[PDB]
This record gives structure tokens, C-alpha cells and sequence, in this order.
């Protein structure tokens, strides 16, 4: 989006890949924190204290 | 009848009557006893089948003459339960005398809107027809074209049905010969999105109506410019912000006009006299025959009166939120352009001496400025070496009308300009539906550059309509592996365009001798005639009449021959201006001059910029999904009802409708992909492509079409879209919504089940009660009856019973209030003690967040 307008961007072949692998490195990040977030949780039981 | 009760005045202008298609199925027909034989003065007529002698048949015309023919042109007549047929690709005999004769058909019962295969064409009415009411608009709202009469309504719906559907991009295309109609249906597209900012839509219309069109031969209502519309809507389904898109207006209009043709609407709305204080403050009086410029055509429409033209562009622009300063504005501009029309000069020993300068001085009032520094800029103009230079008298009247046309243009775009800014809202806008109405294809007796370019216009419109009907469908047949003999259909104009548009054509000499200083049209002919003269197909020597005017050269677009005479193109394309009044419009008064005009000296042909403005147009246009409106005149008289044949057949050959028609009919019209058909279609068949079990398309959509029990030979399956036969798609469609009321009505019938169950335990539960409620009123009276009973058991519970069998009650209640004041006192701990441990998590987020601070020092 530019502006208020949805405009669609071309692309060759290398920068479609580009964008494949860097979703990929995105949410296998988002993954790992995720996971890091979870077991967080999961041990941080109660009186976490002194 | 729903849909006649529900369109009321237009049903019977829209949809055939159930009385009139029970006579036609009774009209007398036969497989034979039927055809359509050429004939000279109607292209096509009726006739019966007499004898087949040698092969010549012969036949009798609906006239009574009677002509045997070969083989050759002999077409039979389509059974009459396709008369007044709504959709034109359902016809089992397709040839050029039915396309007409079912077309005519059509017209006689006032019916204009009709379906040729995917798109549309509209016959010229020439007569407001009550099919606009706003009722018509709500009936036409989310319907598909099969299941409503065809209108224009129906192509807006359908296109806003597509742009919910598949998230792309629609532009409806409006295209045919000058005065078919174009604007009219544009006026009323728009109509159809302002029902469904809407006040300001519909004005901007009329607003540059009223100072683009102007009366001629072909048209009275002539647009002289190209229109874009794009409204815009977002994600939810809503209209948005709109713009407005302008393409080479006629500025030649203002400096001449022929003989039959009239001059822009405003300088005539002005001098109607409506509002006598435009007079007044413009200085002008009501007759425009004391005014060089806009006297020369008839300034007299009968069917237009420009007081009520004048009227409806005020009340427009007080719509639309024009203030009364900018109005004033282009009046005083308007106002101006004439007054220099009224220039007159004379030679004296040269630059031309002025005389009657008293108009001059009115006009330089109306703009600002000292009106001795205009004339003397008019009178002895200085060009970059600001250089003093001689010059002929007769070229201060064409700087004068430069000048003028220049001005208008400028406020022209300002209007644009305005009407972009008025329309313009911040609301999100996703999408965008693009409408296209160009200055259709005309043929006045003399034709010039302006004429040329609008001509070429209509040429690349007609060239694209075909490379995407035709080159670009087959393509996508053989490009998805579906087998496919290729057919040529006879129309590539790209040829055509080609002589002019490509370098080393004619308009690519034309700009190249443009550039060329002291080109003359001779010599530039000539450069014309040695460059494409016999070798191109449609350029060739003149076919000059006696009657029409004398003609440079005539050139065949793909309407017919037309003659163009050029005088003086290369000026009109170089546009040329006297810089000493350009600077002395740059610092005028006037708001409106001083800011439009100023960028002119702060170059590239306006044909460059034609040729630019359209690549973009339609290379913008490649990524939408175009709805086509083909429109036709029936005669060149402007009388309603007259269908003239031979005009009619000319304009379909040059169409090619009868082609698109044909590759409707014949190839795969409706094109789906496999996982939006998944996604869509699967209620057909659930227990196929099972839910979540599996990871494939082609199989699942294969199987799901094997178990839709239908003529599987209509769809050839493809890579990555499914193809459908014509006519299928509608039929899935239709057995898709029977299988979602099934679906509901059975969920109706389950809720239904459910209510009664929880009802019917619930009377369960209130039976138990009440059989509780009688046994223990039979045990109580039972009681009762019995003398010794009520003395003995009355009296001790209040006081026998209250010391050794009533504290056990009161024991009781007070046992379950102290238990219920244990279990809330103990909740409230308990919730205390998980509030405490939240303050812990919390307390020691804050000293993270100390931490954080020390870090951040
Ligand atoms: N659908 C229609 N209903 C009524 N009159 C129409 C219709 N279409 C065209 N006309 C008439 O035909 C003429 C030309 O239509 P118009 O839209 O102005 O043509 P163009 O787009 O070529 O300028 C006008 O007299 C107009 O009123
Ligand atoms: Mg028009």
C-alpha cells in the first residue's frame, strides 16, 4: 500500500525466492520464541520469590 | 411473474411478456420453409424454401419477390422460441442475418439491452426510456445476469459481484460509434454505483459536461475528450474515494467550428440568459453572434435549451462545493476568451496596429492586468532571443485563439483537478472499477489531426477488445494444456495501428516533422506518400467527392475509409505561444490564470502525449478483468425505432461481435481454479475431498466433477484452472444453491428436533413435579380428614416440636448459612492469595524494569 492505494508490485523470480526464504527465517523465528514464551510459562509457577 | 411485479414500469420494456413468447412458440416455422437471403438495399431478408434445382434453392421473400441461390448464403432461420432471446449464445443456427434480424427483433419491442455471448450491446433508443427508476436499480442489485433481463444495471452488478468475489479489478468499456450512446451509459453506471459523495458523483457528470461536449453532425451531445471513472472500494464492499481522468480535449473547438457544428455547451448556458447577473458581471450580452468565436456554429439546439443546460452545471458545481470565487473565476475566463475573439487588427507602416481595444480593456479587467501591456504583448510580441520580432497580421488572431484554446485547457484540468480534490476521501479504499467512455468513431465531411487522433482512439480500443477476445482466450486454452485447435477469427489491427502509431509511421512523421522547424504540409505529405502510400493496406491515395472538401490522403481504420485533409496539423501539434504573454497571464490578478497558467514557460507534442496517455490507459487496463459494452446507432437521422440495416451490418462486421459471439460459444468461456472450485463446489458432494484428510487439487476437483453426474466431455481439466463449457457454470451454480436450501432446511428441521427435545424434558420434569405436588396433597387431605390429626399436629410444631424437633431445622439453616459465609470467606482468601501472587509477578516485572532504566543511563 502507498498512500491510501493497494498498489501490486512485480517481481522477478529472485526476489519471489528471496521473500520465500525470508518468510521462512520470519516465522521459524517467531517459532522458536514462541517456544521460548511457552516453556517460560510453564515453569514460571507461583512464589517466583526472594 | 416475480420479475415483472418486481420491476413494474420497465418489465415490459426489459423482459419479453409470457402471453408474447406463448404466440411466438405458436408462430408457424419448420426446419425448413425458412431462411435468410442477401438482398442489396436491406442487407438480409426473410424468406420461405421453394426449390432445390442444381443445388440453387430457391426462395420466396416475406416481400412475395422470389429468387433461387446457391448453397452459397443460405442460412437457416432459428426456431422462433429464440425470438427476443435475452442472451444471444444460445442460438443453434449462428450467421450474420440472425445476428441482426434477432437484434431488430429486439428493437421493436423497445428492448436495447441485449447479451452477445460474454458481453453486452446496447442499440441507440434515441428516446429516454422509464428503465432507470431507481426501483430497477434495487431489483438489479447482487443478480446475476442469467436470472435478470439484460441492462446495464446487470453489468454493473455483475462486475461489483466479481470485485466482492475474486478481490481483482474490474473496468467496464464503453466503446462504438460517435453518438451510440457511451456517455449515456457511463451516466448511468454511475447512477448504479451512487444508489448502491453519491450527490457528488453524480454531478461531476453534467459539471464537465458542460464545458467538454458540444453539438455536431453525428451527435449533438459530442464528447470532444476521453473519460476514465475509477471508483474505488474497500475491503468491507463499500464505495470510496473516486477519480476522473481526462484525455485530449479538442482545443481547435474554440478558435473554429463548422458550419453544422455548434461550440462548447458553457459559452452558450452563459448567453441563454437564465441568469442575467452572469451577463452583467461578464459584460456580455445574450446573443453570442456579436462574438467571433463561438458565433460561427448555430448556437441553437432544438432538443437543447441552454438555460436549463446553464441551471443544471450552477446547481452541479453548488453540489460538488464550488465557491463563489472560483465560479466568478472561470466566468470572467470565459467571459475573456470571447472578448478576444472580438480582437480586430489592422496593418499601418509590420506588427498590426490595435483598434477597438475597448473590448480588449473589458477582457483584461476580467482577468487583471493593464490592458496596454497585453495589447502591446499581442501587438509586438518578444520571444526568447525576450526579443522583439515582425510578424504578420493574420498571426496575432491565431496567437489570440492559442492563447484563448490554451486557457481553456488549463481550466479544464482545473476542474479536474477539483473534482479529484472534492472527491478524494481518506477512507481506506482496496479495489478500484475503472470506466471507459472515449470520443467514439465519427465521420465528419472534413476530418482533421483532432478528428485522427479520436479515430486512432477508437482504433486501439477496437484492436484491444480483439487481441483480448480472441489472441488472448486461446492462449490461455492452450497455455493450460487443454487441446484446442488455434482459430483465426480475421481481425489483427494491429497492422493498422502500426501505420500511425509505430516510429516511421504517419502520426510518427507527424511528430518528427513536428520537431522540424519550417515544415510546411506539402512537403511533409510528401514525406507521407513515399513512406506508406500503396504498401500499407489501409493508407491510399484519396478518394475525394466534389461534394466533401479536398483530401490530403484516405486511410481505412476498421469502421471504413476516411478522408483527412491536413492544414496546419504540425501547429496544432506544436502548440505555439507568444512568451511575452505568457508572462503577463503568469502574474495576473486572477487566481484561476495566475496559478494554472504559469507552468507553461516554468517540449513534448500533444500527440506524444496522446500516444504516452494511452499506452498507460490500457497497459493499466491489461491488469483488470474488462466488461465490454458494444454500442450501436440504428440510423444517422436520430429518429427512434428506425433500424437501418446496412449501417447496423457495417458496425457489426467492424465490431466483430459475430466472432466473439462465436469463440463464446464454441471454446471454454468460464475458467476456475481448481482450489477456489474446491473450496466453493464441495457442498455438492462433501463426502468427496474429505475434510483435512489429503493434500492435492486436480485429484479432489476431478473427483468432485466425477460425482456431479454431468456431460463430463464440457470440461477439459487443466494445469491450474478447470475450463467449463458454455452455459455450465451457471447450471453448478444453480444445483450449488439448491444444495445450501437443502442444507438449511434441514438444519431448520434439526433446530426444530432439538427445541422439542429440551421442551419435552422440561414437561417431563414439570409432570414429575406436579405428580409430587397431587400425591402430597392426597396424603395432606388424607391427613386432614381425621379429627385426631390437625389437635395434636397443628399445635406441636409451634411449640412441641420447637424444642426437640424444630431445632433441628434451625440448627440445620443455621449449619448451611455459616457454611455458605466459610465458602465465600475462603474463595476470597484464595483469590486474595492468587491477587498476591500477581503483585509478586508484577513487583518483580518492575524491577526488571529498574533494571531497565540503569540500562538505559
Ligand atoms: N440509453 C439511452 N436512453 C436514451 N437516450 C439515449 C440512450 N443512449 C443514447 N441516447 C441518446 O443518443 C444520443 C447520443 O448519446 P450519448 O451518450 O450522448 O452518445 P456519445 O457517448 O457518443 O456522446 C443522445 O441523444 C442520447 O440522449
Ligand atoms: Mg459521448
Amino acid at each position: 500500500k502507498v498512500g491510501n492505494e493497494y498498489v501490486t508490485k512485480g517481481q522477478n523470480v529472485q526476489q519471489v525466492i528471496y521473500a520465500t526464504g525470508a518468510l521462512a527465517k520470519a516465522v521459524y523465528e517467531r517459532m522458536f520464541n514462541w517456544m521460548v514464551t511457552r516453556i517460560n510459562a510453564t515453569l514460571e509457577t507461583k512464589q517466583p520469590r526472594q | 411473474d416475480s420479475e415483472m411485479a418486481v420491476f413494474g414500469a420497465a418489465a415490459p420494456y426489459l423482459r419479453k411478456s409470457e402471453k408474447e413468447r406463448l404466440e411466438a412458440q405458436t408462430r408457424p416455422f419448420d426446419l425448413k420453409k425458412d431462411v435468410f437471403v442477401p438482398d442489396d438495399k436491406q442487407e438480409f431478408v426473410k424468406a420461405k424454401i421453394v426449390s432445390r434445382e442444381g443445388g440453387k434453392v430457391t426462395a420466396e421473400t416475406e416481400y412475395g419477390k422470389t429468387v433461387t441461390v446457391k448453397e452459397d448464403q443460405v442460412m437457416q432461420q432459428n426456431p422462433p422460441k429464440f425470438d427476443k432471446i435475452e442472451d444471444m449464445a444460445m442460438l443453434t443456427f449462428l450467421h450474420e442475418p440472425a445476428v441482426l434480424y434477432n437484434l431488430k427483433d429486439r428493437y421493436g419491442s423497445w428492448m436495447i439491452y441485449t447479451y452477445s455471448g460474454l458481453f453486452c450491446v446496447t442499440v441507440n433508443p434515441y428516446k429516454w426510456l422509464p428503465v432507470y427508476t431507481p426501483e430497477v436499480v434495487a431489483a438489479y442489485r447482487g443478480k446475476k445476469r442469467s436470472e435478470a433481463p439484460p441492462h446495464i444495471f446487470s453489468i454493473s452488478d455483475n462486475a461489483y459481484q466479481y470485485m466482492l468475489t475474486d478481490r481483482e479489478n474490474q473496468s467496464i468499456l464503453i466503446t462504438g460509434e460517435s453518438g451510440a450512446g457511451k456517455t449515456v451509459n457511463t451516466k448511468r453506471v454511475i447512477q448504479y454505483f451512487a444508489v448502491i459523495l453519491e450527490d457528488q458523483i453524480i454531478q461531476a457528470n453534467p459539471a464537465l459536461e458542460a464545458f467538454g461536449n458540444a453539438k455536431t453532425v453525428r451527435n449533438d451531445n459530442s464528447s470532444r475528450f476521453g473519460k476514465f471513472i475509477r471508483i474505488h472500494f474497500g475491503a468491507t464492499g463499500k464505495l470510496a474515494s473516486a477519480d476522473i481522468e481526462t484525455y485530449l480535449l479538442e482545443k481547435s473547438r474554440v478558435i473554429f467550428q463548422l458550419k453544422a457544428e455548434r461550440d462548447y455547451h458553457i459559452f452558450y448556458q452563459i448567453l441563454s440568459n437564465k441568469k442575467p447577473e452572469l451577463l452583467d458581471m461578464l459584460l456580455i450580452t445574450n446573443n453570442p453572434y456579436d462574438y467571433a468565436f463561438i458565433s460561427q456554429g448555430e448556437t441553437t439546439v432544438a432538443s437543447i435549451d441552454d438555460a436549463e443546460e446553464l441551471m443544471a452545471t450552477d446547481n452541479a458545481f453548488d453540489v460538488l462545493g464550488f465557491t463563489s470565487e472560483e465560479k466568478n473565476s472561470m466566468y470572467k475566463l470565459t467571459g475573456a476568451i470571447m472578448h478576444f475573439g472580438n480582437m480586430k487588427f489592422k496593418l499601418k507602416q509590420e506588427q498590426a496596429e490595435p483598434d477597438g481595444t475597448e473590448e480588449a480593456d473589458k477582457s483584461a479587467y476580467l482577468m487583471g492586468l493593464n490592458s496596454a501591456d497585453l495589447l502591446k504583448g499581442l501587438c509586438h510580441p518578444r520571444v526568447k532571443v525576450y526579443v522583439t520580432k515582425g510578424q504578420n497580421v493574420q498571426q496575432v488572431i491565431y496567437a489570440t485563439g492559442a492563447l484563448a484554446k490554451a486557457v481553456y485547457e488549463r481550466m479544464f484540468n482545473w476542474m479536474v483537478t477539483r473534482i479529484n480534490a472534492t472527491l478524494e476521501t481518506k477512507q481506506p479504499r482496496q479495489y478500484f472499477i475503472g470506466v471507459l467512455d472515449i470520443a467514439g468513431f465519427e465521420i465528419f465531411d472534413f476530418n482533421s489531426f483532432e478528428q485522427l487522433c479520436i479515430n486512432f482512439t477508437n482504433e486501439k480500443l477496437q484492436q484491444f477488445f480483439n487481441h483480448h477476445m480472441f489472441v488472448l482466450e486461446q492462449e490461455e486454452y492452450k497455455k493450460e494444456g487443454i487441446e484446442w485447435t488455434f482459430i483465426d477469427f480475421g481481425m489483427d489491427l494491429q497492422a493498422c495501428i502500426d501505420l500511425i502509431e509505430k516510429p516511421m509511421g504517419i502520426m510518427s512523421i507527424l511528430e518528427e516533422e513536428c520537431m522540424f522547424p519550417k515544415a510546411t504540409d506539402m512537403t511533409f505529405k510528401a514525406k507521407l506518400f513515399d513512406n506508406h502510400l500503396g504498401k500499407s493496406a489501409n493508407f491510399q491515395k484519396p478518394r475525394n467527392i466534389k461534394g466533401k472538401p479536398e483530401a490530403h490522403f484516405s486511410l481505412i481504420h476498421y469502421a471504413g475509409i476516411v478522408d483527412y485533409n491536413i492544414i496546419g496539423w504540425l501547429q496544432k501539434n506544436k502548440d505555439p505561444l507568444n512568451e511575452t504573454v505568457v508572462g503577463l497571464y503568469q502574474k495576473s490578478s486572477l487566481k484561476l490564470l495566475s496559478t494554472l497558467f504559469a507552468n507553461y514557460a516554468g517540449f513534448q507534442t500533444v500527440s506524444a502525449l496522446h500516444r504516452e496517455n494511452l499506452n498507460k490507459l490500457m497497459t493499466n487496463l491489461r491488469s483488470t478483468h474488462p466488461h465490454f459494452v458494444r454500442c450501436i446507432i440504428p440510423n444517422e437521422t436520430k429518429s427512434p425505432g428506425v433500424m437501418d440495416n446496412p449501417l447496423v451490418m457495417h458496425q457489426l462486421r467492424c465490431n466483430g461481435v459475430l466472432e466473439g459471439i462465436r469463440i463464446c460459444r464454441k471454446g471454454f468461456p468460464n475458467r476456475i481454479l481448481y482450489g477456489d472450485f474446491r473450496q466453493r463446489y464441495r457442498i455438492l458432494n462433501p463426502a468427496a475431498i474429505p475434510e483435512g484428510q489429503f493434500i492435492d487439487s486436480r485429484k479432489g476437483a476431478e473427483k468432485l466433477l466425477s460425482s456431479l453426474d454431468i456431460d463430463h466431455n464440457q470440461y477439459k481439466f487443466g494445469h491450474t484452472k478447470v475450463f467449463f463449457k458454455a452455459g455450465l457454470l451457471g447450471l453448478l451454480e444453480e444445483m450449488r444453491d439448491e444444495r445450501l436450501s437443502r442444507i438449511i432446511t434441514r438444519i431448520q428441521a434439526q433446530s426444530r428436533g432439538v427445541l422439542a427435545r429440551m421442551e419435552y424434558k422440561k414437561l417431563l420434569e414439570r409432570r414429575d413435579s406436579l405428580l409430587v405436588i397431587q400425591w402430597n396433597i392426597r396424603a395432606f387431605m388424607g391427613v386432614k380428614n381425621w379429627p385426631w390429626m390437625k389437635l395434636y399436629f397443628k399445635i406441636k410444631p409451634l411449640l412441641k416440636s420447637a424444642e426437640r424437633e424444630k431445632e433441628m431445622a434451625s440448627m440445620k439453616e443455621e449449619f448451611t448459612r455459616l457454611k455458605e459465609a466459610l465458602e465465600k470467606s475462603e474463595a476470597r482468601r484464595k483469590e486474595l492469595e492468587e491477587k498476591m501472587v500477581s503483585l509478586l509477578q508484577e513487583k518483580n516485572d518492575l524491577q526488571l524494569q529498574v533494571q531497565a532504566e540503569q540500562d538505559n543511563l
